[PDB]
RNA sequence: CGUUACUUUGAAGAAAUUAGAGUGCUCAAAGCAAGCCAUCGCUCUGGAUACAUUAGCAUGGGAUAACAUCAUAGGA
């Protein structure tokens, strides 16, 4: 079954991005895809993205600006804090000037520089770059 | 009622006997029925303080003291006599896998006759005192299942 | 895909976007809630009253209409079946094919239909149970 | 084992004597007495590791035997006699007196104190309840008992206590406010005042201590120890004031001083 | 002559909603359609604001079990209430109880349709009555801004044509929410 | 007068070992010494600090997640 959501999203904007596709659509959408998005948003790694409500599960179109190198999930959720947030980047992004992991804290999700600059720990999502 | 034995049961320092019989006197005074408050901010029931029961074991009642870790859990076994088995659940950290398992402990209480539990039951557990070769702790509130 | 069954099939109803009634339904509330209350009271189960209220009546949806559920206004007027629907036809296929192999004991494919159909019967009897939709103690054999 | 122990091994011995690892197989163990072994100075090694008087342990014999030291006012003729926090040293030949505190690292200084100052010590009230005859009765952290205490003195006080008398010239009441100072973990030596007390049922009570600067740490109620009404202690401190400093700054400090 | 409307609490009306009171007085029989149904009428709370199309547009509140009622009259009093107060689009908009979410110590069912979104959305269903909702779509812009989509019934269009921009007014000011119409 | 995981901060988690501050044992492995124009003495000389799973105690946070409920609310 759909067991992770936000995995589907991230692994159909992944395989839109390298056939070139301008334009993505995401079902099921969720509060924590929204959430993420917006992070991919912020550091300028997607563009506009549309909520379409059909009385459901939502679908997500998300624009594209070829930005995009990979992006994926981390499943399980592996519990991170702030001391290991190093360790994860190293594992997880191509270098250290450049790309994202996405955590869920209870300050809220965020990117791992802006987790660092709260001194928040937490889980871990995903990573972008 | 509570003479179930071949010895009288009777409440250590209570002096039954009085002539000088009084309700308005603090417990364990005047031939009153001796109770405590355990403290740890734990109610005393008021089946405790209104019972004919007799137990040295009880945590309200009796001469034990609440002293030490305080336990909850889930009740597991209730076929002895004043004692149940209590099963506590935790998630054990493998640090190899950096995941978790699935582990158990069976603590036996003692439960006095204030309580009555059913395998299934929420109980929060005080230590105690050693009371048998495996009890050190006594329940000291009950939450049902449902 | 299927519980038992390697067929996936995807065909289903698909609700109208709009929650509220077409203009064209002019049925009062009580009205479809007494006519809900006789068709349970000859013994139809929701499934069935609401098959007919969509094609003898101009009752496209209840939900839309009342605002309930049929097994809710059911609930409510004191005529919910005591099996749950869905558990009551399981239990009749079952009851069904126990019959048939009574009389052949050489089906071996409705041997193997029936472990399935009681395998079902399990699932949501445990599900009914822990929903407290049944007795505590309700037991199939 | 099937008695007490006899022997300190140098290894485990409290980490501030500073002792050194190859001086020997052994350490001092400290005899009982008023303080504990784990938070005292015995008498050896604040005659010959610390003052220099003596350079052996057989010179430290040679000087306690002539009856040169006094602890609190008394005479100690035992090498291991556990000195401890707050007890005055006192050697009525050269004329000087020192006060045993702690420094912000953890570790006792001998703090020169006048004549005066020396009249008197800084206990902490251990509990008050009623002894035999029914006559209350205080006790110390540093072992004294004293009857018939202020009926306003309760546990964890602080009691000024005449050493020459005998008995309890003033006390503190542990109150929110009062200057304190930490003798007993990660904040050994610390000075500061009391913001708030966090009780907790069942377990140890945690203090807030806020220092001069600004700085703000947390110890639990045995390690607190109360040193004067308010914000100025009865006590004088040892040149850091209890303000413990921070390695940048202590290499600010040791670059200063070099560079003048 | 303080009957039509109720404060919830005995809060002092302010002088625009007296004056809708004294408009709602003077309206209670003045046609056939205008009486029997202003007998079960009760107003909460009327404000009045300003709006980008250089009109302006004053909100109506409703104990929300009249809610109905009001409906079947909405058309209609929205006409004559207008006719009282030329210029002010005026917008009917029921009451409902917006509560804090439940904290891990309460045991709470909080109802749904008491919950800020339910709220929200039964609210903008409101404001905008005489069309009916087709479709909903949100815009999550660059600079974060989340611009909301509603999409109108094609039918009723004249009868929401020109109140939209109030609409959106009244929505960004009584809800928080950007809002632009579409009619597909 | 719902818990728990998770995370944050604090207190603990012996010393020695490890990492690491200072220091010219001639260097170094070390050690915890020492240094000062030379001083009947002085530098209050120094003898830091970090780390320390898991489990336990306490503080803040509630996004993620687990368990328990979740229309006799029959609520107040
Ligand atoms: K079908
Ligand atoms: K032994």
């Amino acid at each position: 079954v759909r067991v992770s959501v936000l995995n589907d999203a991230l692994k159909s904007m992944y395989n839109a991005e390298k056939r070139g596709k301008r334009q993505v659509m995401i079902r099921p959408s969720s509060k924590v895809i929204i959430k993420f998005l917006i992070v991919m948003q912020k550091h300028g790694y997607i563009g506009e993205f549309e909520y379409v409500d059909d009385h459901r599960s939502g679908k997500i179109v998300v624009e594209l600006n070829g930005r995009l190198n990979k992006c994926g999930v981390i499943s399980p959720r592996f519990d991170v804090g702030v001391k290991e947030i190093e360790g994860w980047t190293a594992r997880l992004l191509p270098s250290r000037q450049f790309g994202y992991i996405v955590l869920t804290t209870s300050a809220g999700i965020m990117d791992h520089e802006e987790a660092r600059r709260k001194n928040v720990g937490g889980k871990v999502l995903g990573f972008f770059y | 009622a509570e003479q179930t034995e071949k010895s009288f049961l009777k409440q250590p320092k209570v002096f039954l006997s009085t002539k000088k019989a009084d309700k308005a006197k603090r417990p364990g005074k005047a031939g009153n029925r001796f109770w405590k408050s355990v403290g740890l901010g734990f109610k005393t029931p008021r089946e405790a303080i209104d019972g004919t029961y007799i137990d040295k074991k009880c945590p309200f009642t009796g001469t034990v003291a609440i002293r030490g870790r305080i336990i909850a859990g889930t009740c597991h076994s209730a076929k002895m006599n004043r004692t149940i088995i209590v099963r506590r659940n935790y998630l054990h950290f493998v640090k190899k896998y950096q995941r978790y398992e699935k582990r158990h402990s069976n603590i036996p209480a003692h439960i006095s006759p204030c309580f009555r539990v059913k395998e299934g039951d929420h109980v929060i557990i005080g230590q105690c005192r050693p009371l048998s070769k495996t009890v050190r702790f006594n329940v000291l509130k009950v939450v049902p299942a449902g | 895909g299927r519980m038992h069954s390697r067929g996936k099939g995807i065909s289903s109803s698909a609700l109208p976007y709009k929650r509220t009634p077409p203009s064209w339904v002019k049925t009062a509330v009580a009205d479809v809630d007494e006519l809900i209350t006789k068709a349970a009271k000859k013994g139809q189960m929701p499934s069935q009253i609401g098959v007919l209220l969509r094609d003898q009546h101009g009752i496209p949806l209840v939900k839309s209409v009342t605002g309930s559920k049929i097994l809710r206004i059911l609930k409510a007027h004191g005529l919910a079946p005591e099996i749950p629907e869905d558990l009551y036809f399981l239990i009749k296929k079952a009851v069904a094919i126990r019959k048939h192999l009574e009389r052949n004991r050489k089906d071996k494919d409705s041997k193997f239909r029936l472990i399935l159909v009681e395998s079902r019967i399990h699932r949501l009897a445990r599900y009914y149970k822990r929903t407290k939709k049944l007795p505590p103690t309700w037991k199939y054999e | 084992a099937r008695g007490l122990k006899k022997h300190l091994k140098r290894l485990n011995a409290p980490s501030h004597w500073m002792l050194d690892k190859l001086g020997g197989a052994f350490a001092p163990k400290p005899s009982s007495g008023p303080h504990k072994a784990r938070e005292c100075l015995p008498l050896i090694l604040i005659l010959r590791n610390r003052l220099k008087y003596a350079l052996t342990y057989r010179e430290v014999q040679s000087i306690l035997m002539q009856r040169h030291i006094m602890v609190d006012g008394k005479v100690r003729t035992d090498k291991t006699y556990p000195a401890g926090f707050m007890d005055i040293i006192s050697i009525p030949k050269t004329g000087e007196n020192y006060r045993l505190l702690y420094d912000t690292k953890g570790r006792f200084r001998l703090h020169s104190v006048r004549d005066e100052d020396a009249k008197f010590k800084l206990c902490k009230v251990r509990s008050v309840q009623f002894g035999q005859k029914g006559i209350p009765y205080l006790n110390t952290y540093d072992g004294r008992t004293i009857r018939y205490p202020d009926p306003l003195i309760k546990a964890n006080d602080t009691i000024k206590l005449d050493l020459e008398t005998n008995k309890i010239v003033d006390f503190i009441k542990f109150d929110v406010g009062n200057v304190v100072m930490v003798t007993g973990g990660r904040n050994t030596g610390r000075v500061g005042v009391i913001k708030n007390r966090e009780k907790h049922k069942g377990t140890f009570e945690t203090i807030h201590v806020e220092d001069a600067q600004g700085h703000q740490f947390a110890t639990r109620l045995g390690n607190v120890f109360t040193i004067g009404k308010g914000t100025k202690p009865w006590v004088s401190l040892p040149k850091g004031k209890g303000i413990k400093l921070t390695i940048i700054e202590e290499q600010r400090k040791r670059d200063a001083a070099a560079q003048a | 002559a303080r009957k039509k409307i109720q404060k919830d609490k005995g809060v002092e009306p302010s002088e625009f909603e007296d004056t809708v009171a004294q408009a709602f007085f003077d309206l209670e029989n003045g046609n056939q359609e205008l009486k029997s149904d202003l007998k079960d009428l009760y107003i909460n709370t009327a404000i009045q604001m300003d709006v980008v199309g250089n009109r302006k547009a004053v909100v109506i509140h409703v104990p929300y079990r009249l809610r109905k009622p009001f409906r079947k009259i909405h058309v209609r009093l929205v006409r004559e209430l207008e006719k009282k107060f030329s210029g002010k689009d005026v917008v009917f908009v029921a009451t409902r109880r917006i509560v804090r979410p439940p904290k891990k110590g309460s045991a709470v069912q909080r109802p749904r349709t008491r919950t800020l979104t339910a709220v929200h959305d039964g609210i903008l269903e409101d404001v905008v009555y005489p069309a009916e909702i087709v479709g909903k779509r949100v815009r999550y812009r660059l600079d974060g801004a989340k611009v909301i989509k509603i999409y109108l019934d094609p039918k009723e269009r004249n009868n929401t044509e020109y109140k939209l921009e109030t609409f959106s007014a009244v929505y960004r000011r009584l809800c928080g929410k950007d809002v632009v119409f579409e009619y597909p």
